[PDB]
């Protein structure tokens, strides 16, 4: 079975790296220097490095040449045991379902639990249930 | 191919049968490639929001399903190369899942993730 290798990357750039790698593979697949990589895993919970699937280290070493993003993680290629080939795909509870409880960060109701009512298919705004906390304009000027 | 690769990161959905992650423009224009005759997705937007759901996490660069352990674990070996996911939360209504079994299409839950 193929092996899964690890390569360092920048913090906050994981989907961009994935799409760039996909574009590079699609653009250099009918040439004399194809890429032998099988697949790359970029979990959402992790942020700071990405994974890559390949048999030998030379494959990914020669496959990440020229890219300016993976330059940092180029002089070291760590190998993980075979037991870690199934925990990476695990996800602990996406996270968008009506009639569920969610919390807020900005606004005035900071660090408070709320409840979802309706979701707009436009993916721009979403309703929310919460009890008001204002003073009803009696203390403020 | 260049038609399955996502164009813009913003506004991206994912299917529930084969977990095909692409951009909304491609879904409206091209639609589900691995399952089109049995889904009838090309040429409309309502069905896209009906079946596909944006509630999904995880991205994988599938390129050789025939020779890959991840494809075997996810049961996507008989699909075309593309950008898939590992956990798509959702369930089709009780009006489209019925005809899939009648036409010889096994409906399985791709939400491999655990709950609590
Ligand atoms: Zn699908």
């Amino acid at each position: 079975d193929p092996n899964l290798w690890t390569v360092k990357c920048k913090i906050g750039e994981e989907r961009a790296t994935a799409i760039s790698l996909m574009r590079k593979f699609i653009a250099y697949q009918f040439t004399d220097t194809p890429l032998q990589i099988k697949s790359v895993v970029a979990p959402e919970h992790v942020k700071g490095y990405i994974y890559v699937e390949a048999y030998k280290q030379t494959h990914v070493k020669q496959a990440i040449e020229g890219v300016g993003n993976l330059r940092l993680g180029y002089w070291n290629q760590q190998m993980v045991p075979i037991k870690e080939m199934t925990d990476v795909l695990k996800v602990v509870k996406a996270n968008l379902k009506p009639k569920s409880w969610v919390r807020l960060k900005r606004g005035i109701y900071k660090d408070d639990i709320a409840q979802v009512d309706y979701v707009e298919p436009s993916q721009n705004t979403i309703s929310l249930k919460m009890i008001p906390r204002i003073d009803y304009d009696r203390i403020k000027a | 191919a260049l038609e399955t690769v996502p164009k813009d990161l913003r506004h991206l959905r994912a299917c529930l049968l084969c977990s095909l992650v692409k951009t909304i423009d491609q879904f409206e224009y091209d639609g589900c490639d691995n399952c089109d005759a049995y889904l009838q997705m090309k040429g409309n937007r309502e069905m896209v929001y009906d079946c596909t759901s944006s509630s999904f996490d995880g991205i994988i660069a599938m390129m050789s399903p025939e020779d890959s352990w991840v494809s075997k674990w996810q049961r996507v070996s008989n699909f075309k190369p593309g950008v898939y996911a590992v956990s798509v939360t959702g369930r089709l209504p009780q009006g489209i899942v019925r005809e899939l079994k009648s036409r010889g299409v096994a409906y399985k839950s791709r939400d491999t993730a655990i709950k609590t």
